[PDB]
């Protein structure tokens, strides 16, 4: 069963501060069994988990009813958190593995 | 005799309108002596407005007021007077007439004139949700819009391409306009606002705006600029 | 025909200068639709600036351009018109004008106006030195005034007691006005020229202009304020 | 002979950067047997000379025909010109002796 890793779209974003950055992971999915990951890169360059679907409080991901994308964003965001981020698809059918996206970068701007 | 110069019409008007100032002359034969009328506005100095001859065959103004402002004088009545027409913000301050040789030797007491708006801030202001952004072709990118009050959904969404005039992508924050693709869609109403783009395309290139049409003024939002990344 | 919007009259001009805008239409009843100018300043964005019913009977225009700019229109020639006074350099950016329903149908292409920085003056500018000052009674006092261009010894100072209007004090720079005291002194000619009070005293507190008669605008200095201390 | 200290008019001077500011020391002395300084308050408290009659280029005194006044003033007066000064009359006379006049503040606003 060869399956695509998910697509992680914008591939930049340049928010302003107190606003609501708001990423969308897409993935086409081979089967149902499947739960979706939100990593955001640490300084040391590996992957720390913000939040997961199905399940922080500043970031929250939701399922666009289109069975393709999700919407995974950060609420009032601040200004450190500009990074590096990216989703990652966990399959539990036959086989538990885990694809990672393409990493993209979050700028916030100073109000 | 006492010489003598007396102010009358300053008020509150809106900017646009008008207003007329009178000066009443005693002490000196009104026929044979320039008049002028001088102002200035709150905290400031002195500025010339304009200026009649003593038989009023010659006027004088300077270009802010030019075609503005129309001074004029009733020797029988011994009366000058300051036609005011598209008042700005600029014109508020104290207005004087004067006698004017070679100096202005005698002063009225002035008029208060005001030009002022009472709009304040009222008016609604709108923000755009990335400020810009970058996608591939087919990715699907979603943007909101944010209205200071409630509009209902009097929102609308522009298309402006580099070197291009805005084209009208989404009215009333559903519709969409003639010969828009069907890609495009608009949702919202009350305050929050989004426009969702299904599978960029390479003809997406452009900066989005988002407007209201509830009341004026009609404000426009920052837009947000879709790069099309390497 | 078919729909169309061309604007012609944009050009550059200094601040305070006059430009007028021309929208000409076809391809729809004119006379029926409301009409708009929406500019854009060149690197910020859109914001609406007029607009004018289809009949021509009513005018909305934004607080910034009230009193200066004036929509109209011309529905025998199907054309529009913009009559942009007195220039600023918030000014500066592609004008468009729109039909106007609950949304803006249909762009012009769009016209470009840029206000330089260019020119300053054209007016003998007049400039006061001390610009503020307190002095002990029997203390001399002086007050400068430099003149742009040359004026001779064409000069004027004013006094303004608070509350009051502007008196007389000193003409063609040296001759005192009557009922002036002798401690006033005036001197100079071409472009520097001085008021000396050579003993203060508390009823000389007041505030102090300059002003040129040479040429026209009559032009003020900025006001030299003289505080007393004791 | 007790001699009076000179006088340091104006005692605040409000002046535009890029213009002239001018003061006046008055000085009705007994003798024509002295000189005049100009000092300026260092931070440090120490009257800096700037000038001197007779005699930096910004700082020029000149002699008014009265006998009695001097205008010293700062051409083209930077922002940070802005501090306390004061005249100075130093006496070649019998005896020598300075006598200090009464410190003056001086602000220099922006454009
Ligand atoms: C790809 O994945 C999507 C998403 O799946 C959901 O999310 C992930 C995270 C996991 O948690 C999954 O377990 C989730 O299901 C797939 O999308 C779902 O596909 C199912 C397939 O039907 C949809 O099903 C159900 O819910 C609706 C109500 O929302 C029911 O009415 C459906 O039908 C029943 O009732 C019928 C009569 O009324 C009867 O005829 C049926 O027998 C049945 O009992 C059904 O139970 C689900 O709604 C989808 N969710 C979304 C968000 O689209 C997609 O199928 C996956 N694709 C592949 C190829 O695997
Ligand atoms: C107080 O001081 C003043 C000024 O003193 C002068 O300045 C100080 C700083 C020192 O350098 C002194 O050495 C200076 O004198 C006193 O005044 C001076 O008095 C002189 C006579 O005693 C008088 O005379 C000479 O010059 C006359 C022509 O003057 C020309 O120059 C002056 C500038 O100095 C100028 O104003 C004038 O217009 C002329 O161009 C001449 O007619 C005389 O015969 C004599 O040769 C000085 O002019 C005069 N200086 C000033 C500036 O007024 C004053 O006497 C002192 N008072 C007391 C009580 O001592
Ligand atoms: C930023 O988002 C928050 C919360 O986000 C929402 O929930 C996510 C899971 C996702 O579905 C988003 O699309 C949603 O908008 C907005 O929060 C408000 O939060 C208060 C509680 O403090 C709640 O009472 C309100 O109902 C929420 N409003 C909405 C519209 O959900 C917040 O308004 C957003 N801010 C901006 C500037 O968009
Ligand atoms: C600022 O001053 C200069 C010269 O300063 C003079 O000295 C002072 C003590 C003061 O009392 C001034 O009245 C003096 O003029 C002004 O410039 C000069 O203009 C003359 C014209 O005849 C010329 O010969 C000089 O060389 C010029 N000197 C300089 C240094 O420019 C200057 O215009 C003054 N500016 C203002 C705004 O007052
Ligand atoms: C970001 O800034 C907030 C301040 O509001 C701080 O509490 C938080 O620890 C910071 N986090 C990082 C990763 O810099
Ligand atoms: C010294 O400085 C103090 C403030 O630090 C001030 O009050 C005092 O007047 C100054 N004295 C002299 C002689 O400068
Ligand atoms: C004042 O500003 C000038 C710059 O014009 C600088 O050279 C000088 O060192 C400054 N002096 C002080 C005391 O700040």
């Amino acid at each position: 069963r060869p399956w695509n890793p998910p697509t992680f779209s914008p591939a930049l974003l340049v928010v302003t501060e107190g606003d609501n950055a708001t990423f969308t992971c897409s993935f086409s999915n081979t089967s149902e069994s499947f739960v979706l990951n939100w990593y955001r890169m640490s300084p040391s360059n590996q992957t720390d988990k913000l939040a997961a679907f199905p399940e922080d409080c500043r970031f929250r991901v939701t399922q666009l009813p289109n069975g393709r994308d999700f919407h995974m964003s950060v609420v009032r965001a601040r200004r450190n958190d500009s990074g590096t981020y990216l989703c990652g698809a966990i399959s539990l059918a036959p086989k538990a593995q885990i694809k990672e996206s393409l990493r993209a970068e979050l700028r916030v701007t100073e109000r | 005799m006492e010489v003598q110069l007396v102010e009358s019409g300053g008020g509150l008007v809106q900017p646009g309108g008008s207003l007329r100032l009178s000066c009443a002359a005693s002490g000196f034969t009104f026929s044979s002596y320039m008049m002028s009328w001088v102002r200035q506005a709150p905290g400031k100095g002195l500025e010339w407005v304009a200026t009649i001859s003593g038989g009023g065959a010659n006027t004088y103004y300077p270009d802010s007021v030019k075609g503005r402002f129309t001074i004029s004088r009733d020797n029988a009545k011994n009366s000058l007077y300051l036609q005011m027409n598209s008042l700005r913000a600029e014109d508020t301050a104290v207005y004087y007439c004067a006698r004017q040789l070679y100096y202005f030797d005698y002063w009225g007491q002035g008029t208060t004139v005001t030009v002022s708006s009472g709009g304040g801030g009222s008016d609604i202001q709108m923000t755009q949700s990335p400020s810009s952004l970058s996608a591939s072709v087919g990715d699907r990118v979603t943007i909101t819009c944010l209205a200071s009050q409630t509009i209902g959904t009097w929102l609308t969404w522009y298309q402006q391409k580099p070197g291009k005039a805005p084209k009208l992508l989404i009215y009333t924050a559903t519709s969409l306009a003639d010969g828009v693709p069907s890609r495009f869609s608009g949702s919202g109403s009350g305050t929050d606002f989004t426009l969702t783009i299904s599978s960029l395309q390479p003809e997406d290139f452009a900066t989005y705006y988002c407007q209201q049409v509830y009341s004026i003024p009609w404000t426009f939002g920052g837009g947000t600029k879709v790069e099309i990344k390497r």
